[PDB]
């Protein structure tokens, strides 16, 4: 018995391939697409709720997951694979950061120790890559607001503004045309929208739609109140109905 | 506290002649005050014409004396049957002895 | 062991180390030597619990040595004895400690300067013009305040050492039969044959 | 590829039996038991001239009253050599005598099967172990990467083997002298080896009671060396 | 823990990693080493494809063990830091408890014996470096030159050459080393063994390293113009 | 063919073939007899030599004083094999005072030869054992394979030509069964009977081996002039 | 292809072919049956006579775990060996912790869970035995049947092995014959019976026949070998019926 | 072509163990379906037994989890049983850890992170088999949730699995189209089985006795399975109507 | 059993070549070029960004050069996420010996430790080696100015000026012409600039696909400073050699 697995199942082919590093970006090909915008004053993350049936609930089913109170993340290839990258993330948040620091790790670092847990499955013994790309937008006082891609070889990119999965290609095309550096939050929600729009085939609004944003501070949200430097997350989730009011103005 | 050593008393006495030798010994066994036994035998025959005794804490004598009979007769699977000769047992018995050095056998031993 | 003095001049550093070895009721030797050399211009002295000593001191050259010729090159003073606080350092917190406090006392050839470094069994370090362990100190403390000067050319310090160890033969309890002296320059390591 | 420890179809290891092939490449080495004592000899084959031949350590002491020479791999052999003579006087510490020949034979014999998926593969050296107890006497043993071992009273291991086991069929006799012994390594040796016989290409040595285990020198064998010769030419 | 068994015998009774070990070693740039009456010489060529090179900073192709014994090899250069190292250790830590230095036997067979574990342990491939240990034992004066492989097998030498062309050199040491009388001064053995390089090198410039060893840790390596003196004269005398 | 690359895989007909293949190792080793009365149980065992220079692979081997097997195979596997027995023997005298019974010997020999044939990495064993012993129900005799099946048995023989000594043995079953109280005329009835396993050699003083135990005889081991009397 | 070399291995069908290669060698093993009566369980076996060197009534292939649990299995005899092993194993850790006799039910899966697991990895191979097995406990009496995947339901009559189909053609008939119910001594007869019938698929060697039981009434809930009148009687009712 | 062998990604970026493992769950050739009520959480299969000589009792691919927590079960039964103990334990050291009970969903997530590591790890291979975890949860109220090979979980408002699986499912759809609502509008649980029932009746076209099916109901504070005459006492109700 | 699946990572092939490191420098060559260049009084680090898209965050980007302590830096080229972990090993290493020593660590000892951990990937362990080559950069008071490389190999080597990752040979050959011994670090800044502009695959050189770092002794007296370029800083030089 025994995980007699320990050697690696990610070698290098004579043209100097990775070949399952390769193969788990065909996967995330294969993947319904989403995206990230960078504004002056926020980011927006957004994907498509790609529901398996009718009959399932695709609100239970959460494709952008707060990581910290000021740090999101979305994905596009195989959701198992993200979920459990998810739960690790949030864990590794804690016990590399904040339980050393007492405050929640900048999003560049955060995305680096993301990038070595994926990275790890590209060499460790008897496993596979993730099959999965990850887009993390997040704030930090002295980062400012910033947006990162995470790919199965555990490489991170800054990005403006990206798209993965897909119909990425043509999506980064209108990105392009769009983005300036003058962008508001509300005018990158609304250039989100109108990118996603090319995409999706099906129903398009605010219950086939996940999109959440990293703005201003919410109080609100915070759950209590009393202490003055805790101002709450920055992290917010749009509801449907707030998507489907943007929609009308579109 | 717990102590894991006691006095079962008895005195044992050997001595060696010109083509014989004798291991004799008392056959009571006490504790305090007390008699267990009037007649508890303590030395043994161990094959190889050796005899021994093991004489104080009657436990760690048994558990000794249990182990040479039994290191005598892998000396046999491990070396063909060869009779093991007293020089040779009296330095085997060292070393089960010294094994416990650090929580000793309570026993006087003679062979 | 018990007496390991030192004392950094303008150009040296001299050390000088009892040569008794007492057990019980009985000096076993007269003779001995409480040094190693970790490298060329690198000397240690040390004094504390019996066997540890020895061991402790060998470990260290051992190291040093190895360093050494690993890098074709002499580490300096005040790396060595960096190397040999946190020895200590480590030591003090295992299952059983190292119970050694010793002198370094080595010449930066890159500055060219003399150091001099005591460090307890603690891993307690600190550079001095001269330094001492166990109740030596006591005495020659007080002694050197008064006669040092940092100036001082090698004989003068030898001198002043001189003045120390009188000092403790007449003070002290124990027969401590003289001490090995040995100086620590640019040249490397020498010792005094009569002292 | 498939796993060491692996059968063939008609009941052998693989490993072993490939191990076995590596024994027949490597150098000759003989040995004849008597009973005034047993003579090991060995082909030293240098591979170049400018290597000095008395650096090649084939013949090795295990016991004052135990030694052994070697064939194939001989780099193999150091970790089995070292594990004998710690076996040999581990047994005389526990036991305050000698060490049997047959026992430390079967003790270096346990380490041959100890590999698989221990160590990765097979030993590459078969062993010839002479030596004299108190019990059987003079005796010489042939142990290999099997962790069989067999006693002969004369027996060759390496490329000459088959062609020198059959001379030693004929020539041995329950009376032959250690003289008469050493003679016959060095004819037998003469007639396997490649290259022309003489002291600094061949060694010999013995192992007997009263004055144990000896290598002879290059002065010594060289007039065995001479003697031989003159003595199949009187006839 | 990785556990595959990678040196393993063929039906021919081969190990053939050890023997494609053996081949890495015949890639390597190529050593050699001589020993006189009082001295021994290691002489290593390196290649001329690597110009804008730092040579106070590469590594040098010979490596101090102790103060006493010098380690030179062939093969992969990764490899030999390996062993180096473990070999430094040793020699250390035979200071340490038997107080007197390594002989050059018991260090090459130490180094030896690390070759060979690594041709029977499961998960490990062997070293692709064969090594030239040359030296002179505490207290002694008689030259000692050993040389050992990947399979672990090692034996002295009065004179030996490893690496790519070593064929060739070994060719030219066999006829023109006489085992009656070695190279009876330091010059006449450095002359020797620049001699045999330059059957094989190329170029006599900065393409030849020699290192020259003596009795009681008298260790040192010579420069550029020195050794381009050696190689001035033998070409004279070689137009006749 | 594609299923004998190791011990851990079936063959489409439900075959392990890493077993089959030691338990050919067997065949190719030399004949040994078993065969018991209601008093005694005897092994004899032919032995085989290298060459006339070699000496004989010794057969038998003994595992306590009322307990001992013959083998045929790999040597080294029955030493593996029989050093557990003399633990296990031993055991049950140290922690229970209890002669250890020979169908726990054998129960105990199956179990640990089963683990081998379903764990990768490992290798079955490559030899067969007669196990003879007296315990508290008798005289006992024992045949194991290397697959883990052991067998209980009047008499039997495994090895090169065994069919031989085993045909016999199945046509004396009645005759030798009954010579109670009488050690010479049992292993002479095994001597008679690994006699039908010979072929162009005959039974020479070197070359037999010879076990017995019974009542009021402990396992002991006949070689050399000792075996003269009954060739 | 390739997906029958490894264990644990699915097939584009969705099957592991090892394991039903293990079949294929429980199969080719002697027939078993197991019967479930009134208040307990009866358990048989056929056990081929290779020689007449065979020692009779010496080579016990039913196995008892406990002392209210038997066991039977046919297929390679070694595996049979170390499930009971284990299953002992288990029973016993049980008892230790929850003081009652382990359960039938509890005890089937147990051996279920640990069968399922020689599937799940390619370093070891599945179990080349099916195994009858039950007894009585505080809820009655139960009969198991397990297999090389892991598989195992709750039986009214079970049977494995060479002559699989020829007893469980008998064994139907008995469920239907019977509705209200089968007594213990009965069963016993029947068991002896069925193996008699299923030697009709293995009748070159002639065999020995074993049975063992375990009854709330006849033997107190504890598992015991039927021996001695009790056996031959069952054997003479089995003689009368095959002519 | 070993990428088929272990779970290692294919050229294409597929795991194809993971896809047989999909196929080896309808090797028992049995059909599920789940349904929420108002109060309660009904799940539903078919029971087939085609040895007479089985004991029909203790044939059963349903399973109590918890007190709360019943799971059905679509594929070979071993492997179900190994979801099974796994999923009970799991659910025990979380009350234990944590201090309440585990809910519904949460468990399916542990499930699906379990069949995840087989995904990704080379020396485990993925169960054959998916779950259906059903409870009323004390936050969430009536709740279903399935779980697969891939790893994968949702939530449902209904759900279905097995070979006839999308017949179900699009019966299910229509009437949920029709209803206009999330759930069965009904106030006691043995209308909702009813429910269940009839709408499987009328999506594979078989009719059923008392001994051809298997029903699981979810109520606050406790899971239950129905007995035969439990059963039987429903589908007269049905008949009649 | 699992030996099936096994690729056997750390193994010779007949020609005694390791073919997992030797595919490794193959996928190395396809990796955006790095440039070292080492003067008499510093160091210049300059490396080619791999083909950048115009909505790539430029100044707040960290690809190919990184800072190991005060006194070292690196140039990668391969995997970026091979790369950093063998960097924050390089780093922890580092501090290690800072912390034993009291002195910052000498550029070869670290240059030796790090290759000596690809060397074990290439030996045992059956795991696939780093798919990355470093330029070392850095300045102790033993040496001063040194220009070292490290390859999947785990051999190091010891450089005036080198080139690794694309188009190797090309630049080597424009290094090897225009280097000079007596050169200052303005002049190898010019140098390291024009050889990427004629080695580059781009159609044109320009400030957002470049990452450049010099190592001065131009602080004040006796003392280093590393300088990473900002994007400005890059655009700038590039307009002052006449490149753009
Ligand atoms: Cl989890
Ligand atoms: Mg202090």
């Amino acid at each position: 018995m025994t995980d007699r697995y320990s050697f690696s199942l990610t070698t290098f082919s004579p043209s100097g391939k990775l070949g399952q590093i390769d193969y788990a970006l065909t996967a995330v090909k294969q993947g319904v697409t989403s995206l990230g915008i960078k504004a002056t004053n926020g980011v927006v993350i957004a994907t498509e709720k790609k529901s398996s049936s009718p009959l399932a609930m695709s609100e239970t089913l959460s494709k952008v997951s707060l990581l910290t109170p000021d740090i999101g993340a979305v994905y596009s290839g195989m959701g198992p694979d993200y979920r459990v990258l998810v739960d690790k993330s949030r864990k590794v948040a804690h016990t590399s950061y904040k339980r050393i620091y007492g405050e929640y790790p900048p999003t560049k670092l955060l995305v680096s120790e993301v990038a070595k847990i994926m990275q790890e499955a590209t060499q460790s013994g008897g496993v596979r890559p993730f099959g999965v790309s990850l887009l993390i937008a997040g704030h930090d006082e002295f980062n400012g607001f910033s947006l990162y891609q995470v790919d199965p070889s555990g490489s991170y990119f800054p990005w403006k503004a990206t798209a993965i999965g897909k119909g990425s290609v043509a999506a980064k095309t209108f990105l392009e045309k769009r983005w300036n550096d003058e962008l508001e939050l509300e005018d990158a929600i609304h250039i989100a929208l109108l990118t996603l729009k090319e995409s999706v085939e099906g129903e398009f609004n605010g219950d086939t739609i996940e999109l959440a944003i990293i703005g201003d501070e919410n109080p609100d949200l915070l759950g209590y109140t009393g202490i003055p430097t805790d101002k709450g997350p920055r992290f917010r989730k749009l509801t449907s109905q707030e998507i489907n009011d943007r929609l009308e103005a579109l | 506290q717990f102590n894991p050593y006691g006095d079962n008393g008895g005195t044992i006495l050997g001595i060696a002649g010109e083509d014989f030798a004798v291991l004799a010994g008392d056959t009571r066994n006490i504790t305090d005050y007390s008699i267990n036994s009037r007649y508890e035998p303590k030395v043994f025959d161990c094959g190889d014409n050796i005899v021994m005794s093991a004489n104080g804490f009657a436990a760690d004598g048994d558990a000794l004396v249990k182990r040479f009979k039994n290191s005598v007769k892998w000396y046999h699977f491990d070396h063909n049957d060869k009779k093991l000769s007293i020089n040779s047992a009296a330095r085997n018995i060292q070393h089960l002895l010294y094994g416990k050095r650090f929580f000793p056998y309570y026993v006087h031993t003679i062979i | 062991m018990d007496i390991i003095l030192g004392i950094r001049v303008q150009d040296s550093v001299i050390l000088a180390s009892s040569k008794a070895v007492t057990r019980g009721i009985s000096v076993l030797k007269d003779s001995d030597d409480k040094t190693r050399q970790l490298s060329p211009h690198t000397l240690m002295s040390f004094a504390g619990e019996a066997g540890d000593t020895v061991q402790f001191a060998e470990y260290i050259q051992a190291n040093i040595q190895l360093y050494s010729i690993r890098e074709d090159y002499e580490l300096s003073p005040q790396a060595v004895s960096s190397f040999v606080r946190q020895e200590l350092a480590k030591s003090i917190r295992s299952r059983r400690p190292y119970q050694v406090n010793v002198l370094i006392g080595g010449y930066d050839k890159k500055k060219n300067k003399p150091e001099l470094y005591q460090i307890d069994y603690l891993g307690t370090k600190v550079e001095l013009p001269y330094g001492a362990h166990g109740y030596s100190g006591f005495y020659t403390f007080s002694l050197l305040d008064h006669h040092y000067r940092p100036d001082m050319t090698t004989e003068e310090g030898l001198d002043l050492l001189k003045l120390c160890v009188q000092e403790l033969e007449k003070r002290m309890p124990m027969d401590f039969k003289g001490v090995i002296v040995k100086i620590v320059d640019k040249d490397g390591i020498r010792q005094v044959d009569d002292f | 590829d498939r796993g060491v420890s692996t059968f063939s179809p008609e009941g052998r290891l693989f490993q072993v039996e490939y191990s076995l092939e590596a024994i027949k490449l490597g150098s000759t080495a003989i040995g004849i038991a008597t009973k005034e004592g047993v003579v090991l000899g060995v082909e030293k084959r240098a591979t170049s001239p400018l290597l000095e031949s008395d650096s090649i350590e084939k013949i090795v002491e295990i016991d004052r009253h135990i030694g052994c020479a070697m064939s194939g791999l001989t780099a193999d052999a150091r970790s089995m050599i070292e594990h004998a003579r710690t076996a040999a006087v581990t047994h005389n510490l526990y036991y305050d005598e000698d060490i049997n020949v047959e026992s430390l034979t079967q003790s270096v014999c346990d380490l041959a099967l100890r590999f698989g998926e221990l160590m990765s593969r097979p030993f590459g050296v078969a062993l010839l172990i002479a030596g004299h107890d108190a019990d059987d006497g003079y005796q010489l043993f042939h142990a290999e990467p099997s962790g069989t071992f067999y006693r002969y009273n004369a027996k060759a291991i390496g490329s000459g083997s088959e062609g020198a086991q059959a001379e030693l069929l004929n020539e041995w006799h329950s009376s032959l002298t250690l003289k008469e012994a050493e003679l016959l390594v060095l004819k037998i040796l003469k007639q396997v080896m490649e290259e022309k016989l003489d002291e600094n290409n061949a060694q010999l040595s013995c192992i007997t009671k009263q004055d144990g285990f000896k290598i002879y020198d290059n002065e010594k064998t060289a007039e065995l060396i001479k003697e031989l010769k003159e003595k199949e030419a009187a006839e | 823990g990785y556990d595959r068994a990678l040196s393993i015998f063929s039906p021919d009774g081969h190990i053939f990693q050890v023997e494609y070990a053996l081949e890495a070693v015949k890639r390597g740039t190529c050593a050699v080493g001589v020993k006189g009456k009082n001295c021994v010489v290691l002489g290593c060529e390196r290649r001329s494809t690597l110009k804008l090179q730092d040579t106070r900073i590469t590594p040098s192709k010979v490596s101090k063990i102790d103060s006493h014994v010098v380690l030179s090899f062939s093969g992969l250069n990764a490899d030999s830091r390996i062993l180096i190292e473990k070999a430094r250790v040793e020699a250390q830590s035979h200071r340490l408890t038997l107080e007197d230095p390594v002989t050059v036997e018991y260090l090459t067979r130490y180094v030896a014996g690390v070759q060979q574990r690594y041709t029977q342990s499961g998960g490990v491939r062997p070293f692709g470096v064969s090594t030239l240990i040359a030296g002179f034992d505490p207290r002694d004066d008689e030259p000692k030159l050993y040389q050992t492989e990947p399979s672990g097998i090692y034996s002295s030498w009065s004179a030996q050459t490893i690496g790519r062309n070593s064929k060739t050199v070994r060719e030219f040491l066999e006829k023109n080393y006489d085992r009656k009388e070695p190279p009876a001064t330091v010059e006449e053995c450095v002359k020797l063994t620049v001699r045999s390089l330059l059957e094989v090198v190329q170029t006599g410039a900065k393409n030849i390293e020699i290192t020259v060893v003596k009795p009681d840790s008298d260790i040192v390596a010579l420069s550029s113009e020195e050794i381009n003196q050696y190689v001035t004269q033998i070409e004279q005398e070689k137009q006749e | 063919n594609n299923y004998d690359g190791d011990t851990v895989t079936f063959s489409p007909t439900g075959r392990l073939f890493q077993v089959e293949y030691a338990l050919e190792a067997i065949k190719q080793g030399s004949v040994t007899v078993g065969l018991r009365s209601n008093t005694h149980a005897v092994l004899v065992a032919l032995k085989r030599n290298a060459d006339e220079l070699s000496s004989y692979q010794k057969k038998i081997i003994k595992c306590d004083e009322h307990m001992g097997l013959s083998l045929a195979g790999l040597a080294p596997d029955a030493r593996v094999l029989s050093n557990y027995l003399r633990q296990q023997c031993n055991y049950s005298s140290l922690v229970f005072n209890r002669k250890l019974a020979v169908e726990r010997a054998g129960h105990l020999l199956c179990d640990k030869a089963q683990k081998n044939t379903q764990s990768y990495g490992g290798r079955p064993y490559g030899v067969g054992l007669l196990i003879i012993g007296y315990d508290k129900s008798g005289a006992h005799l024992l045949e194991f394979q290397p697959s883990g099946n052991v067998t209980e048995l009047y008499g039997t023989a495994i090895g090169a030509r065994s069919q031989g000594a085993k045909t016999y043995l199945e046509r004396t079953l009645d005759t030798f069964i009954k010579i109670d109280g009488n050690p010479d005329e049992l292993i002479k009835a095994g001597v008679e009977a690994i006699s039908q396993s010979l072929r162009d050699e005959s039974l020479t003083v070197d070359n037999l081996s010879i076990a017995i135990v019974g009542k009021d005889t402990p396992f002991t081991i006949y070689d050399g002039e000792a075996v003269a009397k009954y060739i | 292809t390739g997906y029958d070399l490894s264990n644990s291995v699915f097939s584009p069908d969705g099957r592991n072919f090892q394991v039903e290669y293990a079949v294929k060698a429980v199969e080719n093993g002697t027939t078993s049956i197991g019967i479930k009566c009134n208040d307990g369980v009866v358990f048989a076996v056929e056990k081929l006579i290779t020689s007449k060197l065979l020692v009779p009534q010496k080579n016990v292939k039913i196995q008892v775990v406990d002392r209210h649990i038997g066991c039977v299995y046919s297929g390679l005899i070694p595996d049979g060996r170390h499930l009971v092993n284990r299953g002992r194993e288990e029973a016993a850790s049980f008892k230790k912790l929850y003081k009652t006799p382990i359960p039938i039910p509890a005890f089937a899966d147990r051996l279920g869970q640990y069968v399922q697991a020689h599937t799940l990895y390619n370093s070891v191979r599945p179990f080349g035995v099916s195994t009858i097995f039950g007894g009585v406990d505080k809820n009655g009496a139960h009969l198991y049947m397990l297999e090389p995947s892991g598989s195992y339901w709750g039986y009214k009559g079970a049977a494995t092995g060479k002559g699989r189909q020829s007893a469980k053609a008998e064994l139907e008939k008995l469920v239907d014959h019977h509705p209200e119910g089968l007594s213990a001594r009965e069963a016993v007869k029947q068991a002896a019976k069925i193996i008699y019938l299923a030697h009709e698929d293995n009748k070159e060697k002639d065999f020995e026949l074993e049975i063992s039981w375990c009854s709330l009434s006849e033997t107190n809930g504890l598992h015991k070998f039927v021996k001695g009148d009790l056996l031959q009687e069952a054997i003479d009712f089995a003689q009368k019926e095959i002519n | 072509g070993y990428d088929r062998h272990i779970t290692i990604f294919s050229p294409e970026g597929r795991l194809y163990q993971v896809e047989y493992a999909f196929k080896a769950t309808n090797q028992t050739n049995i059909n599920s379906l789940a349904v929420r009520g108002k109060d309660c959480t009904v799940v539903i299969s078919q029971k087939k037994v085609p040895d007479k000589l089985l004991d029909p009792t203790t044939v059963s691919y349903i399973f109590c989890i918890s007190r709360t927590i019943g799971m059905v079960v679509n594929g070979p039964i071993p492997d179900a049983r190994n979801a099974a103990l796994r999923a009970k334990a799991e659910a025990a050291e979380f009350r234990y850890k944590y201090g309440y009970d585990m809910p519904c969903d949460v468990l399916a997530k542990r499930m699906a992170n379990l069949s995840q590591i087989y995904t990704q790890r080379a020396y485990m291979r993925p169960l054959g088999v998916i779950l259906t975890f059903v409870s009323v949860d004390e936050e969430l109220g009536p709740s279903i949730y399935k779980t697969d090979p891939a790893g994968y979980y949702v939530g449902y408002k209904a759900t279905a699995t097995g070979p006839k699986q999308q017949e179900i499912t699009t019966n299910l759809e229509n009437h949920f189209k029709k209803s206009k609502i999330d759930h069965i509008n009904e106030e006691s649980w043995e209308k909702v089985v009813e429910f269940a029932i009839t709408h499987m009746i009328d999506a594979l076209g078989t009719e059923f006795s008392k001994n051809d099916l298997e029903v699981g109901v979810a109520t606050k504070d406790k899971f239950f399975t129905l007995s035969a005459e439990n059963i039987e006492e429903r589908l007269v109700a049905i008949a009649e109507q | 059993g699992s030996r099936r699946y096994d690729s056997r990572t750390t193994i010779f092939s007949p020609e005694g070549r390791l073919y997992q490191v030797e595919y490794a420098l193959e996928s190395i060559s396809h990796a955006g070029t790095a440039i070292g260049i080492m003067a008499s009084d510093g160091i210049v680090l300059a490396a080619e960004r791999k083909v950048t898209s115009t909505l790539l965050e430029q100044d707040t980007s960290t690809e190919k050069l990184y800072k190991l302590n005060d006194k070292i830096a690196v140039a990668v080229a391969g995997l970026t996420a091979d790369a950093e972990i063998l960097i924050n090993t390089a780093r922890i290493h580092a501090q290690n010996y800072l912390k034993t020593y009291n002195e910052d660590i000498p550029v070869e000892i670290l240059v030796r430790r790090l290759s000596d951990i690809k060397q074990g990937y290439t030996q045992h362990g059956g795991l696939r080696p780093f798919g990355v080559s470093f330029i070392y950069a850095g300045y102790d008071d033993r040496y001063g100015y040194q220009l070292y490389t490290s390859n999947p190999s785990g051999n190091y080597t010891g450089w005036k000026a080198i080139s690794v990752g694309a188009n190797t040979s090309a630049a080597q050959t424009l290094l090897q012409m225009d280097y000079k011994d007596d050169m200052k670090v303005d002049d190898a800044i010019e140098l390291a600039l024009k050889t990427l502009s004629k080695t580059t695959d781009s159609s044109a050189l320009t400030y957002d696909r470049l990452e450049f770092a010099t190592i001065r002794k131009g602080a004040n007296d006796g003392e280093v400073y590393q300088k990473i370029f900002k994007p400005q800083e890059i655009k700038d030089i590039l307009v002052k050699t006449g490149i753009t």
